[PDB]
């Protein structure tokens, strides 16, 4: 069982966007709408906007688990190479298991998944309303390992999957956008329109 | 490997662990497999006293890696001015022109960087450099919604 990269608006209309640029002082991140594809620094901030036009049920909470885009690749559990998994660099005594690619930042009831029998990993919040008056709810992740980090992701491409799910696990709406983890984000993003 | 050392203690911001690493003979020119030096990752992480010892020690500001980007080229995407300013100093082209057709002026503009975008063109960055699109740094503020940016550029024309 491969997870499901597919797009599925669902009954609230589920929908995941990016701002038009970092509030940090530099790039940290820069998201493609050409491709879908989000361009950041390890450990940055990433702050991504859900939508929904009806509230979801009570209970309902927000996935993100990174796959493999290649289907060569799918099989196979996206995690921390074991530099990363093991430096003390962002490895300070936190909640995040230190193998898990994907964080949360800022939210105390996110939880770290690892299904006993995939393996895979993955990170929740339970889904919050937009405060008054805004459009979005903000969730910030941290992607804690380089694209091209030889022990882990070693130059393969991963998707971000983000499901909107009720409490018992039953998928509401799904969005994928890929992910690159990258020395340079403003180039990369550039580069990458220009190639295609 | 010290040049494998020097390239992540650059990236990371480690100041210390990049002037030990030269002093026992590392590469300050050292590339990985994507042509990335020392002085590129430095210069995109933002780490300004790391770029000021690599040009100090003899990193080549000129450097291209395999997208034909220089140090130059990655400050200026990032928004690093301070950076963008010691390597225009240090004999960086302002013009430099990457292997897709991208200038300093290009990223900066493109990505939204006001204050880079005013130092490059007080350098001479070209207003009329095209990517391999045709398209000019004003073309991509206007294309990426940097409306103080174009503003700016369209005043150079
Ligand atoms: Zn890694």
């Amino acid at each position: 069982a491969i997870p499901s990269n597919t797009d599925y608006p669902g009954p609230h209309s589920f929908d995941v966007s990016f701002q038009q640029s970092s509030t940090a002082k530099s790039a940290t991140w820069t998201y493609s709408t050409e491709l879908k594809k989000l361009y950041c620094q390890i450990a940055k901030t990433c702050p991504i906007q859900i939508k929904v036009m009806t509230p979801p049920p009570q209970g309902a909470v927000i996935r993100a688990m990174p796959v493999y885009k290649k289907a060569e690749h799918v099989t196979e559990v996206v995690k921390r190479c074991p530099n990363h998994e093991l430096s003390r660099e962002f490895n300070e005594g936190q909640i995040a298991p230190p193998s898990h690619l994907i964080r949360v930042e800022g939210n105390s009831h996110a939880q770290y998944v690892e299904d006993p029998i995939t393996g895979r990993q993955s990170v929740l919040v339970p889904y919050e309303p937009p405060q008054v008056g805004t459009e979005f709810t903000t969730v910030l992740y941290n992607f804690m390992c380089n694209s091209s980090c030889v022990g882990g992701m070693n130059r393969r491409p991963i998707l971000i999957i983000v499901t909107l799910e009720t409490r018992d696990g039953q998928v509401l709406g799904r969005r994928c956008f890929e992910a690159r983890i990258c020395a340079c984000p403003g180039r990369d993003r550039k580069a990458d329109e220009d190639s295609i | 490997d010290l040049g494998k050392k020097l390239l992540e203690a650059a990236q990371i911001g480690q100041l210390d662990e990049v002037r030990i690493l030269m002093a026992n003979g590392a590469d300050v020119n050292a590339s990985d497999t994507d042509g990335l030096t020392p002085l590129h990752l430095a210069a995109a992480s933002g780490h300004l006293e790391i770029v000021e010892v690599l040009l100090k020690t003899g990193a080549d500001v000129n450097a291209t890696d395999k997208w034909g980007d220089t140090p130059l080229h990655l400050a200026a995407s990032q928004g690093h001015l301070e950076i963008v300013e010691v390597l225009l100093k240090a004999g960086a082209d302002v013009n430099a022109t990457d292997f897709t057709g991208n200038t300093p002026l290009h990223l900066a503009a493109y990505i939204g960087h006001l204050e880079i975008v005013e130092v490059l063109l007080k350098h001479g960055a070209d207003v009329n450099a095209q990517d391999k699109f045709g398209k000019t740094p004003f073309d991509l503020a206007i294309d990426n919604g940097n409306e103080d940016i174009a503003e700016v550029l369209q005043k150079a024309a």
